[PDB]
């Protein structure tokens, strides 16, 4: 559709006709899409539109089934969506959740860490641990734990899986904390297994080439690699004599046994220098590659969601000594600045791009 | 000692790209850096250079690109405006250097740049 | 001290001008020399500054817009490029002098930029 | 005691950590307090039971005690009138700034930005205690100053907020408050500053205004803060206003040479004194004091002179506490130095 | 790429030290130079750094203190003045290079520096 | 062509100040500047100087002052750190300019300093 | 506006002169600066000069003379080395100025040289 | 490090020459560039040098040669005119640099230049 030597835009089909502010995502795990407003939401497999009438949505894992919504401090569950050609439809569960509706707190946040449960965070940097099954696989909706003790939580991942019902989960904060819990459904305790803080490191390494780094530094997004110890970073930094921003990408490998760290690498993007002035957006990192549990490339492609771009670029997989003795390149692809991206997706293969008028753009990295 | 560049890729008639050459080595501070550009079809051309002696642009692209140089840095950015599907081709930056009235040139592997 | 412009008028867009403005004045060298524009309606915003502490542009003219300065000459120049109707207005040429602590500005007074 | 050829800085108590205090010379009383009693002194009573203000007598008379949501005023310091404030204690809140605009009243700020308006007198010279008005409908209040009395009971105050908002209000004990000004010059002086000064888009905030001889025209304490070079200016932008038109014009604008370091303690505030009130302008810091003149008639000849600009540095032990002023000199409370007292001699 | 550290030692309170690196390696001019220090029991600070975004000094060291770099060579100083028994501790030098987005540090081994 | 002083006052033993002279007129950038101090009773000595030919100090503020220009402005600056009795006195700031080889000086009216 | 021109005289063969001449005049810096020089008998002709673009030299005198400015002063030198008779003649100097496109010369009133 | 040095050969009394050096390796900038003569017959001689301080003759040459150095670069000219047959002899280059206070020499194998 849209192809040069390294990668593919290929624009798709599927076309939601809502109106007028939009959220979604889709989840190419479970195999569906989900678009909503404040009315209804709109579920559909990647492979027309089952609407469930009423606000953040996401997806359970079962052949198809789950919903969870959550609207104020209500959070409502269906583990069947394939039980619903119905008007009203009520087979779910209920729990009310400690979020301060009255004091404009909203739910933010939100992973699904199966078979552990739900991660969700909030605007006012509470975190909770929900669980969807109690013990004995029956369906419930129970509130596991808090995670919590002007920041706020800037993303939410998957670990491996450490067993039965076990997982492990990091969580990133904008003022620098990183944190991975082992989480499980089964009768157990949340345990940190890491808890630091980043951004005096990530501002040390940029201080001397970059002093505006101070007091401008932010932390956006991280994203885990191929390693378990290791973690990628999405930083910004800014500098207000010249009007500009700086992106920072950090490769940063973690010690369980110490509880300690050591920048491995750090990166700053030559294409794409431009401050975030929407403040309801927030980049996000992209490796497809990720999802393949036999990847087997000395190169790793790395995709950044920015409002109305996405950059590309490569690194080596092997985190080692000939990690920079190749020099790669860097390419955006330069969207209109018409396009509303209101959520995105991702596979072994691919990028998917949620707009809000021109349907859902993949990206398919060529390697 | 390598030439890679970088800020290739695909964008809209009337967008805009930033293209950035940084290779650097064992060499010394160039003399000369360009930026070239071959049109599916066409033939090699200069696009853009800078030396002691000023900036040089293509009439074709005059008003439109801008091309600049951190000072003594072997790093050269092309800004690309208001840009054209007849802009689209393989862009290569170039280095060139003279020591001692021994001329040496050094070339990039060039990206892709794709105009709708 | 006096700032005298030149360099305005009607341009189609994607056409590119070049504004020029000089201080004539018994001082020394001025400290900044900034442009900034009016738009119909709007308030007036700068546009784009140049000084030893730092060079700023707009983003809404960030890569299309280059100002430049000679140096010590109190002549500061403004490349335009991939001009759109939205740069159209009233363009104002400011220069700034400090002198041991005491900051003082001066203005042209405006050259007007159409773009169709 | 310790003088030049420009000014001179005479020295002239009891410790407990935290303290709070002032010094009142219209008033004539000196005043400091810690967590359980405040001492009272003309230029030494001790009163238990918190942020304190001497009032005025109906010789000797009348302090004001906030503590948490609850005022109390004794009419004479050597019988109390209560009064519960809207203040949100439970919410880490807490009074922050006060003055005393008599014959109108007190007014006061808190660290959330809201501002009280509060009558002494009740219409018949009774000494009352009750909440006037609320003048609030990141930021806080940096200043409040006195301006003229315009008549029997009624009183000018010029509010300063850290974002550049500037009211002038008319209160009274007799009413209803009106803004003869509510501007905003934040953008004008970054407008000043932005060409010369890039880095002050993000960094520029307000610290302190102060009236001069013009009722129209106001004197405005800023900073700026450049983090590639790590280097802090300070900026006097004198101001007028046009209560007509709710407008002002930036008349001038003068970047301190000689202090330039960052007030890394937060809860210090840095003060403008111009104790005429050639002007001779005074600017309190954290461990300095510098004094710059300028021109009192904001004419053409304002620039012709150029003006000298020293500093009087002090150790940075001085924990300076609260200060005061009369009409020849300027007195810094320290926690234990004393009371340093700077008189410009001209 | 090594980095080697000169002018230590031990100074009375009061007295002055230049404290200088200067090693390097294939590559060309570094983007950045610093000096560190880590004082008895406390954790390691930056002091003072110059780059072309520019010269960091810290508070403590503010006015005593001086970094300087000449452009054509990788070699800083840092001229201490009016020295304090708090300035004693081990002085790291630190070199930062730029190529291309890749951004890498490079460390001295130390200097000891002690002040009665 | 005035040169008017801000800096000096009251300090203690051991404190800091930092002296700064950048008072100018109609005449270019001048060629020299200097420090001068008379201590009460002594006379006039140079305290320090900075001209494209060098920067001078004297001895007995060697390791102590730094005298300071900022690049091609008539704005001259002596950091004075760890302050004696001995330093008091009245500064004064002397500038120079030669044109065709006429050499003409310019002093300001000075600045007391006192130290406890 | 007036420039006056020092240096001249009588030389022997293979003896050097510095030409110098400053322009004083509420003007700025002048954007060209010249050596013209007018021989006996022969015609006017330019014999050096130098812009923002560099220095021209005439072949006769390629090598011998060097135009030199300080940059920011109004002041320019032509170092005559290695005379010959065939220099002799009256030097003027040329001073051209651009200001919003308006271009001024102005003209000393020469000097003699004179090569036995 | 290598240093070559072109221009010698042959020349009449009377005529001109350029000798020219440019230093070829991975060394940062020189921090002082010489010419050297050796005669037949007489020891050898330092002819010219160039350092940040200035740039130094020999009476002998004064008025007659000129040495010069490109812009922050390990290239050296002499201009050599008004020959005498007392300037034969083998001219060489050398290059001096000051790393870390450790001061080392490079010379090149020299160029013979005769005239008659």
């Amino acid at each position: 559709f849209t192809e040069n030597n390294r990668y593919i835009v290929k624009t798709l089909q599927t076309d939601y006709s809502s109106g007028d502010e939009l959220n979604g995502y889709i989840d190419m795990q479970i195999g569906y899409g989900l678009v909503n407003d404040h009315k209804k939401v709109y579920i559909w497999n990647i492979h027309p539109y089952i609407t469930v009438p009423f606000p953040r949505c996401i997806l359970t894992f079962p052949e198809t089934g789950g919903l969870i919504i959550i609207k104020g401090s209500k959070a409502i569950y269906y583990e069947d969506i394939n039980s619903i050609n119905n008007l009203n439809e009520k087979f779910s569960h209920e729990l009310e959740l400690p979020i301060n509706s009255s004091g404009g707190e909203k739910c933010d946040l939100m992973l699904n860490c199966e078979p552990a449960g739900i991660v969700l965070s909030t605007n006012m940097g509470r975190i909770f641990f929900i669980t969807i099954r109690n013990s004995m696989g029956k369906p419930q909706l129970k509130l596991g734990k808090l995670l919590n003790k002007n920041s706020s939580v800037v993303s939410l991942r998957n670990g491996p899986i450490l067993g039965k019902g076990t997982r492990l989960v990091y969580i990133t904060t904008n003022k620098g904390i990183f944190q991975t819990w082992q989480l499980s459904a089964t009768n157990s305790h949340p345990t940190k297994l890491i808890d630091v803080n980043i951004y005096e490191a990530i501002l040390e390494s940029l201080q001397d080439l970059y002093p505006f780094a101070h007091g401008t530094l932010k932390i956006w997004d991280s994203h885990p690699l191929q390693d378990e110890s290791s973690q990628l970073f999405l930083s910004s930094i800014y500098d207000s004599s010249c009007n500009e921003t700086y992106y920072i990408l950090s490769t940063i490998i973690f010690d369980s046994s110490s509880n300690s760290f050591t920048i491995f690498s750090t990166y700053r993007l030559n294409t794409f220098m431009e401050s975030i002035t929407d403040t309801k957006f927030k980049p996000k990192i992209f490796i497809p590659q990720m999802e393949n549990a036999n990847d087997t490339n000395e190169v790793t492609s790395i995709l950044v969601m920015f409002p109305n771009a996405v950059v590309i670029t490569q690194v080596n997989s092997k985190l080692d000594s000939s990690y920079s003795m190749r020099r790669k390149w860097e390419d955006i692809v330069s969207l209109r600045n018409d396009i509303d991206i209101i959520g995105s997706g991702y596979d072994s293969k691919s990028l998917y791009v949620l707009t809000k008028q021109m349907g859902v753009l993949q990206f398919f990295v060529k390697e | 000692v390598q030439l890679v560049e970088s800020g290739g890729g695909l964008v809209q008639a009337g967008g805009s790209l930033r293209l950035s050459c940084a290779a650097s080595g064992s060499i010394g501070s160039l003399d000369a850096m360009a930026w070239y550009r071959r049109a599916p079809g066409k033939q090699r051309e200069r696009v853009a250079s800078i030396s002691r002696y000023g900036t040089y642009y293509v009439d074709s692209v005059k008003g439109r690109f801008t091309i600049s140089r951190d000072n003594a840095k072997n790093t050269v950015y092309l800004q690309m405006n208001s840009l054209k599907p007849e802009d689209t081709g393989v862009y290569y930056c170039k280095g060139v250097m003279e020591v001692g009235g021994v001329i040496d040139e050094y070339w990039g592997q060039g990206t892709q740049v794709t105009v709708s």
